[PDB]
């Protein structure tokens, strides 16, 4: 077991979170140096999240074991991911919620049902704490519990390009993002990002409390961004690029904007309906928890 | 949803629709036709014998 | 007391976007015989051919 320092585990150097920017490693706050926005006549407005379900998937024994940092990862940044919504994983996830499971959430990210010494564990109070959110991920299917796909990708844009000032004002103009870009600029961050080892990440954003999960929000919110750019990518309506000076330009119109958008394209990853109900899901309780 | 191919040349293509209206002369004919048998599968007019 | 040689455009205009070739086709054509119209009409028709 790893025992969860002060800060959370997204101190420990074994979780840290990177990018390649055209090849290079480097923090994912550098690569949002990076962005520019053009600002269009339409405005986002953030309507308050709705609060998610008190329901959590029953806690039903499964053979073998869970892969659940990976599940959650490729749900949301992968390519063509698959079978997002299928149930076992998250009954797992809400076996870990118990408060004397005998399930262990390994720092790779399996979730074991036996206690396997061999082998280290994020502390089971912390996971408890984030499974208890989290296993709500297993009902993103469910009609009762749909998440709105639309309107929390407000949310999305006032996070990711949202100017300190409009962020407090809640509103902002509908913005066209753009970088000086390599080939497959995006694919390849989606790719830097869905081998990101995001429990740590979501686990500290559940079990910390006061002045340590606040200096976590300010230390990850570059991180969030990068979730939140790799999704919006995912759901904007067009990506292309713009030749300038013998410099591509990627430009993705627009963030904030989830055009519901299903079919492939070669620029960026997509979301499949059951994707699209899994993301907006996540942002669901992502940003119920990070709003808090 | 995608489709394996080139994008229709907008540009490309009117520059040498120019091109050709400036020195192929059989180009009209070849519009009209097209246009011609498009009415003609319309069937919206006939000649009657009387 | 000079020096003759080609100065593509491109080193020139900062706008890529108006330059499509380079000092290439310059000295491709100075390999070409200077030719008539009609010859140029012949190349045409054979290319087409």
């Amino acid at each position: 077991m790893l025992q969860q320092p002060t800060g959370g585990y997204t101190t420990l150097e074994q979780f840290a979170f990177t990018i390649r920017n055209d090849g290079t490693n480097a923090t994912p706050t550098q690569f949002l140096q990076l962005l520019s926005y053009e600002a269009t006549e339409n405005e986002l407005v953030k309507k308050t999240i709705p609060t998610p379900e008190t329901h959590l998937p029953s806690a039903r024994n499964v053979p073998g074991n869970v892969y659940i940092e990976d599940a959650i990862t490729q749900a949301l940044f992968g390519i063509s991911a698959q079978n997002v919504n299928a149930h076992g994983y998250f009954s797992r996830l809400s076996a870990l919620a118990l408060p004397n499971t005998s399930a262990r959430l390994g720092l790779d990210g399996v979730i074991y049902n036996s206690e396997t010494i061999n082998i280290p564990f994020y502390d089971p109070a912390a996971v408890a704490n984030f499974a208890a959110t989290y296993a709500k991920l297993g009902n993103a299917s469910t009609p009762r519990y749909r998440a709105d796909m639309i309107d929390i990708y407000a949310h999305v844009g006032l996070e990711l390009a949202g100017t300190d000032a409009e962020r407090a004002a809640g509103v902002m103009p509908v913005k066209r993002a753009k970088f000086d870009s390599w080939e497959g600029s995006l694919i390849s961050l989606s790719r830097d990002v869905v081998n990101w080892k995001i429990l740590a990440f979501l686990i500290d954003l559940c079990s910390l409390e006061g002045e340590a999960l606040r200096a976590f929000k300010t230390r990850n919110r570059d991180v969030f961004r990068m979730m939140l750019f790799i999704m919006s990518t995912a759901v904007a309506a067009n990506v292309v690029n713009r030749k300038v000076t013998k410099r591509v330009d990627r430009v993705l119109e627009y963030i904030g904007v989830n055009s519901m958008r299903t079919a492939g394209r070669t620029a960026t990853i997509t979301y499949d309906l059951s994707r699209h109900e899994f993301a907006a899901k996540f942002l669901q309780l992502t940003f119920t928890r990070w709003n808090a | 949803a995608l489709r394996p191919e080139l994008a229709f040349d907008h540009d490309h293509i009117i520059r040498c629709l120019m091109l050709a209206a400036a020195n192929y002369p059989r180009l009209e004919g070849i519009i009209v036709q097209i246009n011609t048998g498009y009415v003609a599968s319309a069937n919206v007019i006939r000649p009657v014998s009387e | 007391r000079y020096h003759e040689s080609v100065l593509e455009i491109a080193d020139i205009f900062d706008q890529a976007d108006f330059i499509q070739t380079s000092d290439a086709v310059r000295q491709l054509r100075a390999l070409m015989p200077t030719l008539s119209t009609s010859q140029i009409r012949h190349a045409i028709e054979r290319i087409a051919q």
